[PDB]
C-alpha cells in the first residue's frame, strides 16, 4: 500500500507497482470530474484524432483524487511515469487497437538557481528562457569493450590499448547501451529579471527526447517540468553532466504575464494618469543620477512606452516599438543611461558590439546548435546595446535585417525556421573620431550605414559643450554623489522608482491608443511642410508611434489634442538635431514657429 | 563489518565537541551555526581547529594525522547531528569545513609523506575549469545474477566492482551502473601556483591541481590568491598516481587598528613619524627613484598611482572607480622601461608584462582548451594576476585589437565577463594599470594632438586618469645630469643610492596607510568644484579635451594625495596639489 | 559521395491488390520488353538538342529518359514506345529536372559553383600562401563547408 522503508525501493517492488499499476488506470476511467463529461476518454479521443502519443494530466486531480500517488510522483518520477505510460498504451489499445503521459501544474516552481542536489533525480517544474538549440540528434551510445587478452572490460565510450595489459586487440562489444534514441538538446536560463543583478544568470541543459522535440524555439520563455537527474555526456571514462529530462513543456504567452499589482498602488496609478502634470514627472524620473539632457529623458520615456503595434496583416506590421540612438562624444554618460534602463525597465538586456542569432558547432561537442542573441533574447522586451558603431558586417547586415522585419528567418545546415525577436532597441554608440562634427551630420560622423539609421525612430546627439553654470550644477551633482556613497558614511516633483515601474507594466499591457478622430489635414500639410523644407513616410510612422506612447503614458483612449504636437516636436527636433550647422540653423529659423508651438 | 575504531572514536568525540563545546557566552556556537546551515546552499559548516583542539588535544592530533581516514565519519556524525535537530531536507550532502590551522606549508614542502593529513596551503589560482557531477558511490547491478551492487565506492576513476555480489554468479565483466542510485558529487578542478612571495628568484613555480566541492566549488576564481585547508591525495593516471590537494575550506588570503596592534613598536614609529614627517612627497619620491634624473611629476604620479583613492559603490549597484590609471609616452630611451621594472620591484602584487606577451591569456583572462583534458578552462591572465595590485605594461601601444578590447572593458567596469564555447564567468579586476608607449614613428611631435602621437583607441585614452609625456630634450644640463646619475651608479655598485626611507619601510607605510579612507569636507568639495571651474573655463590647445572623466580623476588623485599623510578627510591643500599635477600633465599644441 | 548522384536516373526532393500488381509486374517484366519507336526516338532527339540548347541535359540523361520511356510504354505492354510515351517520359524527367534546378539551389556539386570556387580560391591565396577559426570564417561567408573541404582537398594535393 504505501509506508514502506524507501520510496524508489517501495515503488520497484512488484506488489506495490502492479498495486499502483491498476489504481491509475482505474482512475482512467473514474475521473469524470464534477463536469461528468469522462476527462480521460476526451484525453484519449483528442490524442487517437492525430495520434500525438502526448498526454497531459494534472497533478492537481491526481493529488486530490489520490493524494499519497501524487506525493510519490516527486520521489520515484521514472518508476510511476513508466507506469503512467503502460496504463495509457493500453487504454488506447482498448479504444483504439507506446503512449507517452506528460504532467504539469507542479504545486511547487523552482528557480534555476533555486534547484540544487537534494532535488538530484527528481521531477521538477521551473521557469526560465531558451538560449540555444541544436537539432535532432539520433542517438548517443555507450559502448564497453571486452580486452582482447586480459580479464577487463574498457571503460564506457560515447558514441552518436588496455588500461593494464596494453593489449593491441581491437576488443569486443562487452555491452552497448543505447540513451535518447532521438533527441534534441536546449539551454535555458534564468528569464530576464529575475537575475540579482550582478549575478550571473544561471543556466541549465535539457533533453528533449521523442515526444517534446521541437517544441520549442530559441529566445522562447517556456516552463519546463523534468527529471533534474544526472546522466552520460557527449565527452577517461565519459563526463557525467546533469541535465534535465523534459517531461512537459508549455509557452508564457506574450512573454509577460505576472499581473502582479496592488490595486491600491493601481488606483494610485490611475489618478496620477489623470494629473497631466505626472508626464513632466515622469520625465524628470527617467535619469535621477544625471544632470540635464531633458530631451534624452523624454525619448527614453518614449522608449519604455514604447507603442501599441499595428498590424496592416500579410502586407507588414507597425512595429509600435520605438528605437533609439544615442550618440554623442565621450563623457556624456550615455552607459549611464543605458544602465538605467537596463535596471528599471523589466525584461530587458544589456549588450556591447564587440546579438540577433547564428548557427555554429557547438565546441563543447560536434554539434551544430542554434545560439540565440540579444535581439531574439529580449523578444518582447527590451535590448541596449552599446558601442553599436562596432560590429561585424555579418552582425551589420543581421541586425538591419532584424530592425527591417521584427524577425530573423535562419537557413543554416538542418536548420530552417524564423525567431520572432519584437524588441525595442534603445541602442547607443559614439561618433567616428570621438568628438561630434557639428558640421558633418548624424549619417556623417557616425560609422553607421543609412539602412540602420532609417529603422530607428529616434535619433539624439549629446554634445559636450562648454558651458560654466550647467558644468558648475554637473560637478555639484557629482561632487555630492562621491560623497554621499563614501564607504565609511554608512520644477515638478519626481516620481518614486518602484511606482515609476508600476506604471511602466500597467500602461504598457492596458491602454491601446487608437485613431477614432482625423486630423490627416494638419498631418498631411505638415508633412508638405517639410517636403518643402528639406522627409519619407518613416517620420510618419515614427511619429504616430510616438504619439501613441505619449497618448498611454497618460493613459489617454484614441488622442489627445498635444499628442500630435508632441510627436511632430519630438520627430522635428531630432530631424534638425541630425542636420548640417547651416542646415540646422536653416531648419531652426524655419521651425522656430512649430518648436515655439510646445 | 569492519568498525575502525579510530574512526568510531574520533566520530563520537566529534559529536560530543559539536554538542557540548560552547563559546565565551556559554552557549553551543555550532548549533546555532548549523542552524543557519538548515538554509539552501549552505550545505558545508565551518569548524575552528583550534576549538576542538582546546576541547580534546589528542582528537585533533589524531584528525590531523588522519583527516582524509576519519572525515566520512565527520560527515556522518554532522549528518546525525542536523538531523534530528531540525527541519533539515531528510537528505542531502553536508560537509564540514576545517579553519585556524597554524602550520602554513608551502607547495614546496607537500611531499608523499603529508598524504592523507591534513594541511593549510596558499597559493595563487591560474586556471579554473568548469563544474563537473563526479559518482563518489557508485551502485551496479550485475547482468548475470542480475543483483544490485550498492556503495561500489570509486576513488576518483571508473572503478567497477571487482567480482559479481552473488557467490553463485561470477559474471565479473557485465556490470550495468545505477544512475538514480548511484552518489554523486559536484568537483572543479582548479590550478594553483606558488604565490610570488614565497617564489624563489628565477625559480619555476611549482603547479598543484586541487579539487573543490560543495560550497567551495565557486568560492575561488581564476587569477586570484587564496588559502586553501585540505589533505593532499594521490589519484591513478592513465601503477602511475599524480598528486591532487582536496581542499575541504577555500578563504582569501590573509583594519588601522589591527595592523597598528600587530605592527612593532619600532616600525609603528617609523610610520607614525612618517606620517607627521613634513615634505614627505617629495622625499618618499626621491628615495623610490634612485637611479632616475628628472621626471619629478611621473614619479609624483606614480606614487600617487601605488597609494590609490577610496572605491565606492553607489546604492544602484554601481561600481565607482578608486584605483587610478598611469600612462607614460616616451621617446625612445628616457627610462620608461626603468619606471615600470622599479614599480614592479618595489611594490608586491604587482606584475610586468608587455604587450607583445604571445601567451594564450594574452595580458587579461580567456578560455582555452587543456592539452590533456580537452575541456575549455578560463585561465587567468596578467592583468588578472594584478588583482588589488598593479599591472606594469610594457609596449601599451603594440597591444593586439584583441587584448585592447579586453583591457579597455576591463578598465571601465573594473570586471571582464568572458564568455565563449559554453563557459561563461566574471571575472573582478580591481587593478591599477601603469602603461609605457612610445609616439607614432619613434619621436612625439609636439605640434600635434595626442591622439595623433599614439594609435590607442579613443576610450582608452579617455579612461586613463594621467598621461605623462617624456621628451627627449636636448638640454646638456640635463644630458650631463643623466651621465652623471649612470656613471655614478654603474662606479659606486652600491652605496650610491640615498634612501631617505628604506623600501621594507615604504611598503610597511603604505599598507597602513591604505588602511585610510579619507573622505570629502563640505569645504573640500567646494575647492574641487572651484578646481573643476578653472580647468573647464581653460577649455585649451590642449592635446585632448576635458570631461567629467577628468573630474573623477581629479577626485580619484585629491583622495590619494588625502591618503598620503594618512589624515582621514580632504584639506584644500590635497585638492589643490592634484590640480596641478593633472593641469601639468596636459600638455598644448606648440604650433 | 555527390558523384553518385550523378548516375541516378531520377532525382526527387520531398485498387488492384498488391499480389495481384506484384503478379502484373513479373508477368510484364518477363514477357515484353519495349523499344523506341523511329517517330517516339526523332522527338526525344529534338527535344535533347532544345535542352541542350536552352542550357545541365547530359547524355546519361538521355539514357534514363530513353528507360523510362521504354518501362512506361512496358506498362502497357507495347512492343514499342509510342512519342506520346516519350512525352510523357519527358515530363517525368522534367519535374526532376526543375527539382534538378532547385537542387543545385540545394546542392549545386554549376557555373556559379565554380565561380565561388575560384572565389574561396583568391581569398585563401590572400591570407596565407586554427583550422575551426577558418571554416567558421569562411562559412561565415556564404561558402558552403562541402565546398570548403573540396578546396582544402585540392590544395592539399597540388
Ligand atoms: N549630466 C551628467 N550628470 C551626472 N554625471 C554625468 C553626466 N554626464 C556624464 N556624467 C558622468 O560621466 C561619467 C562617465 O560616463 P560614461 O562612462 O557612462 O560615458 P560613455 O558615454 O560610456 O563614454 P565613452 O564614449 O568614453 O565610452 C559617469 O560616471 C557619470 O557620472
Ligand atoms: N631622465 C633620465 N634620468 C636618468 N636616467 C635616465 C633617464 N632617461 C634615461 N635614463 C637611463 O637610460 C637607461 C636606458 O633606458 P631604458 O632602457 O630604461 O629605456 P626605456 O624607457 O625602456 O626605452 P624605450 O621603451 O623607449 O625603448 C636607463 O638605465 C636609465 O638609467
Ligand atoms: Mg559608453
Ligand atoms: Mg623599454
Ligand atoms: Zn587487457
Ligand atoms: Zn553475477
Amino acid at each position: 500500500d504505501l509506508k514502506g522503508h524507501s520510496v524508489r525501493e517501495w515503488v520497484s517492488m512488484a506488489g506495490p507497482r502492479l498495486e499502483i499499476h491498476h489504481r491509475f488506470k482505474n482512475f482512467l476511467r473514474t475521473h469524470v470530474d464534477s463536469h461528468g463529461h469522462n476527462v480521460f476518454k476526451e484525453r484519449i479521443s483528442d490524442m487517437c484524432k492525430e495520434n500525438r502519443e502526448s498526454l497531459v494530466v494534472n497533478y492537481e486531480d491526481l493529488a486530490a483524487r489520490e493524494h499519497v500517488l501524487a506525493y510519490f510522483l516527486p520521489e520515484a518520477p521514472a518508476e510511476l511515469l513508466q507506469i503512467f505510460d503502460e496504463a495509457a498504451l493500453e487504454v488506447v489499445l482498448a479504444m483504439y487497437p507506446h503512449i507517452h503521459v506528460r504532467i504539469s501544474h507542479l504545486p511547487l516552481v523552482e528557480e534555476l538557481r533555486s534547484l540544487r542536489q537534494l532535488h538530484l533525480n527528481q521531477l521538477i517544474r521551473t521557469s526560465g528562457v531558451v538560449t540555444s538549440c541544436t537539432g535532432v540528434l539520433p542517438q548517443l551510445s555507450m559502448v564497453k569493450y571486452n580486452c582482447n587478452k586480459c580479464n577487463f572490460v574498457l571503460g564506457p565510450f560515447c558514441q552518436s590499448s588496455c588500461p593494464e595489459c596494453q593489449s593491441a586487440g581491437p576488443f569486443e562489444v562487452n555491452m552497448e547501451e543505447t540513451i535518447y534514441q532521438n533527441y534534441q538538446r536546449i539551454r535555458i536560463q534564468e528569464s530576464p529579471g529575475k537575475v540579482a543583478a550582478g549575478r550571473l544568470p544561471r543556466s541549465k541543459d535539457a533533453i528533449l527526447l521523442a515526444d517534446l522535440v521541437d517544441s520549442c524555439k530559441p529566445g522562447d520563455e517556456i516552463e519546463l517540468t523534468g527529471i533534474y537527474h544526472n546522466n552520460y555526456d557527449g565527452s577517461g571514462f565519459p563526463v557525467f553532466a546533469t541535465v534535465i529530462l523534459a517531461n512537459h513543456v508549455a509557452k508564457k504567452d506574450n512573454k509577460v504575464a505576472v499581473g502582479e499589482l496592488t490595486d491600491e498602488d493601481v488606483k494610485m496609478i490611475t489618478s496620477l494618469s489623470k494629473d497631466q502634470q505626472i508626464g513632466e514627472k515622469i520625465f524628470a524620473s527617467i535619469a535621477p543620477s544625471i544632470y540635464g539632457h531633458e530631451d534624452i529623458k523624454r525619448g527614453l520615456a518614449l522608449a519604455l512606452f514604447g507603442g501599441e503595434p499595428k498590424n496592416p496583416g500579410g502586407k507588414h506590421k507597425v512595429r509600435g516599438d520605438i528605437n533609439v540612438l544615442l550618440c554623442g562624444d565621450p563623457g556624456t554618460a550615455k552607459s549611464q543611461f543605458l544602465k538605467y534602463i537596463e535596471k528599471v525597465s523589466s525584461r530587458a538586456i544589456f549588450t556591447t558590439g564587440q546579438l540577433t542569432a547564428y548557427v555554429q558547432r557547438h565546441p563543447v561537442s560536434r554539434e551544430w546548435t542554434l545560439e540565440a542573441g540579444a535581439l531574439v533574447l529580449a523578444d518582447r522586451g527590451v535590448c541596449l546595446i552599446d558601442e553599436f558603431d562596432k560590429m561585424n558586417d555579418q552582425d551589420r547586415t543581421s541586425i538591419h535585417e532584424a530592425m527591417e522585419q521584427q524577425s530573423i528567418s535562419i537557413s543554416k545546415a538542418g536548420i530552417v525556421t524564423s525567431l520572432q525577436a519584437r524588441c525595442t532597441v534603445i541602442a547607443a554608440a559614439n561618433p567616428i573620431g570621438g568628438r561630434y562634427d557639428p558640421s558633418l551630420t548624424f549619417s556623417e560622423n557616425v560609422d553607421l550605414t543609412e539602412p540602420i539609421i532609417s529603422r530607428f525612430d529616434i535619433l539624439c546627439v549629446v554634445r559636450d559643450t562648454v558651458d560654466p553654470v550647467q558644468d558648475e550644477m554637473l560637478a555639484r551633482f557629482v561632487v555630492g554623489s562621491h560623497v554621499r556613497h563614501h564607504p565609511s558614511n554608512k520644477g515638478v516633483e519626481p516620481l518614486p522608482q518602484e511606482v515609476l515601474k508600476k506604471y511602466i507594466i500597467y500602461a504598457k499591457e492596458r491602454v491601446h491608443p487608437k485613431l477614432n478622430q482625423m486630423d490627416q489635414d494638419k498631418v498631411a500639410k505638415m508633412y508638405s511642410d517639410l517636403r518643402k523644407e528639406s522627409i519619407t513616410v518613416r517620420h510618419i510612422e515614427s511619429m504616430i508611434r510616438m504619439a501613441e506612447a505619449h497618448a498611454r503614458i497618460h493613459l489617454r483612449d484614441y488622442v489627445i489634442e498635444d499628442d500630435v504636437n508632441m510627436a511632430i516636436r519630438v520627430m522635428l527636433e531630432s530631424f534638425i538635431d541630425t542636420q548640417k550647422f547651416s542646415v540646422m540653423r536653416s531648419m531652426r529659423k524655419t521651425f522656430a514657429r512649430y518648436l515655439s508651438f510646445r | 563489518e569492519v568498525r575502525d575504531e579510530v574512526a568510531e572514536k574520533c566520530q563520537k568525540l566529534f559529536l560530543d565537541f559539536l554538542e557540548e563545546f560552547q563559546s565565551s557566552d556559554g552557549e553551543i556556537k555550532y548549533l546555532q551555526l548549523a542552524e543557519e546551515l538548515i538554509r539552501p546552499e549552505r550545505n558545508t559548516l565551518v569548524v575552528s581547529f583550534v576549538d576542538l583542539e582546546q576541547f580534546n588535544q589528542q582528537l585533533s592530533t589524531t584528525i590531523q594525522e588522519e583527516f582524509y581516514r576519519v572525515y566520512p565519519y565527520l560527515c556522518r556524525a554532522l549528518k546525525t547531528f542536523v538531523k534530528d535537530r531540525k527541519e533539515i531536507p531528510l537528505a542531502k550532502d553536508f560537509y564540514v569545513a576545517f579553519q585556524d590551522l597554524p602550520t602554513r606549508h608551502k607547495i614546496r614542502e607537500l611531499t608523499s609523506s603529508r598524504i592523507g593529513l591534513l594541511t593549510r596551503i596558499s597559493g595563487q589560482v591560474v586556471r579554473t575549469h568548469p563544474v563537473h557531477p563526479e559518482l563518489v558511490s557508485g551502485t551496479f547491478l550485475c547482468l548475470d545474477c542480475q543483483t544490485v551492487i550498492r556503495d561500489v565506492e570509486q576513488q576518483f576513476k571508473y572503478t567497477q566492482p571487482n567480482i559479481c555480489r552473488n557467490p553463485v554468479c561470477a559474471n565479473r565483466r557485465r556490470f550495468l551502473l545505477d544512475t538514480n542510485k548511484s552518489r554523486f558529487v559536484d568537483f572543479q578542478k582548479v590550478r594553483i601556483q606558488e604565490t610570488q612571495a614565497e617564489l624563489p628568484r628565477g625559480s619555476i613555480p611549482r603547479s598543484l591541481e586541487v579539487i573543490l566541492r560543495a560550497e567551495a566549488v565557486e568560492s575561488a576564481q581564476a587569477g586570484d590568491k587564496c588559502d586553501f585547508t585540505g589533505t593532499l591525495i594521490v589519484v591513478p593516471d592513465v601503477l602511475s598516481y599524480r598528486l591532487v590537494f582536496l581542499a575541504c575550506c577555500v578563504a582569501p588570503t590573509n583594519t588601522a587598528e589591527s595592523i597598528k596592534n600587530q605592527m612593532t613598536v619600532k616600525e609603528w614609529e617609523k610610520v607614525f613619524e612618517m606620517s607627521q614627517d613634513k615634505n614627505l612627497y617629495h622625499n618618499l619620491c626621491t628615495s623610490l627613484f634612485p637611479t632616475i634624473h628628472g621626471n619629478d611629476e611621473v614619479k609624483r604620479g606614480v606614487l600617487l598611482m601605488l597609494f590609490g583613492g577610496v572605491p565606492k559603490t553607489t546604492g544602484e549597484g554601481t561600481s565607482l572607480r578608486g584605483d587610478i590609471n598611469v600612462c607614460i609616452v616616451g621617446d625612445p630611451s628616457t627610462a620608461k622601461s626603468q619606471f615600470l621594472k622599479h614599480v614592479e620591484e618595489f611594490s608586491p602584487r604587482a606584475v610586468y608584462t608587455s604587450g607583445k606577451a604571445s601567451s594564450a591569456a594574452g595580458l587579461t583572462a580567456a578560455v582555452v582548451r587543456d592539452e590533456e583534458s580537452h575541456e575549455f578552462v578560463i585561465e587567468a591572465g596578467a592583468l588578472m594576476l594584478a588583482d588589488n595590485g598593479v599591472c606594469c605594461i610594457d609596449e601599451f601601444d603594440k597591444m593586439d585589437v584583441r587584448d585592447q578590447v579586453a583591457i579597455h572593458e576591463a578598465m571601465e567596469q573594473q570586471t571582464i565577463s568572458i564568455t565563449k564555447a559554453g563557459v561563461k564567468a566574471t571575472l573582478n579586476a580591481r587593478t591599477s594599470i601603469l602603461a609605457a608607449a612610445n609616439p607614432i614613428s619613434g619621436h612625439y611631435d609636439r605640434s600635434k594632438s595626442l591622439k595623433q602621437n599614439i594609435n590607442l583607441s579613443a576610450p582608452i585614452m579617455s579612461r586613463f586618469d594621467l598621461f605623462f609625456i617624456l621628451v627627449d630634450e636636448c638640454n646638456e644640463v640635463t644630458d650631463y645630469a643623466i651621465a652623471r646619475r649612470i656613471v655614478d651608479l654603474h662606479s659606486r655598485i652600491e652605496e650610491s643610492i640615498d634612501r631617505v626611507y628604506s623600501l621594507d619601510d615604504i611598503r610597511r607605510y603604505l599598507l597602513f596607510a591604505r588602511q585610510f579612507k579619507p573622505k570629502i569636507s563640505k569645504e573640500s568639495e567646494d575647492f574641487i568644484v572651484e578646481q573643476y571651474k578653472h580647468l573647464r573655463q581653460r577649455d585649451g590647445k590642449s592635446s585632448w579635451r576635458i570631461t567629467v572623466r577628468q573630474l573623477e580623476s581629479m577626485i580619484r588623485l585629491s583622495e590619494a594625495m588625502a591618503r598620503m599623510h594618512c589624515c582621514d578627510e580632504v584639506q584644500p591643500k590635497h585638492v589643490k596639489e592634484a590640480f596641478r599635477l593633472l593641469n601639468k600633465s596636459i600638455i598644448r599644441v606648440e604650433t | 559521395m555527390p558523384t553518385i548522384l550523378s548516375r541516378f536516373d531520377m532525382i526527387f526532393i520531398v485498387e488492384i491488390d498488391l499480389a495481384k500488381l506484384k503478379k502484373f509486374i513479373a508477368y510484364c517484366r518477363v514477357k515484353c520488353g519495349p523499344r523506341l519507336s523511329a517517330e517516339a526516338a526523332e522527338k526525344l532527339k529534338n527535344r535533347y538538342i532544345i535542352m541542350r540548347s536552352g542550357a545541365p541535359i547530359t547524355v546519361r540523361q538521355l539514357e534514363a529518359i530513353v528507360r523510362i520511356a521504354e518501362a512506361l510504354s512496358k506498362m502497357k505492354l507495347q512492343p514499342f514506345a509510342t512519342e506520346a510515351d516519350v512525352e510523357e517520359a519527358l515530363r517525368l524527367f522534367q519535374v526532376s529536372t526543375l527539382d534538378a534546378a532547385l537542387s543545385g539551389t540545394l546542392s549545386g556539386v554549376s557555373q556559379e559553383d565554380q565561380e565561388m570556387l575560384s572565389r574561396i580560391e583568391k581569398q585563401l591565396k590572400r591570407r596565407f600562401a586554427s583550422e575551426h577559426s577558418i571554416i567558421k570564417d569562411f562559412t561565415k561567408q556564404k561558402y558552403p563547408e562541402h565546398a570548403i573541404h573540396k578546396v582544402l582537398q585540392l590544395m592539399l594535393r597540388r
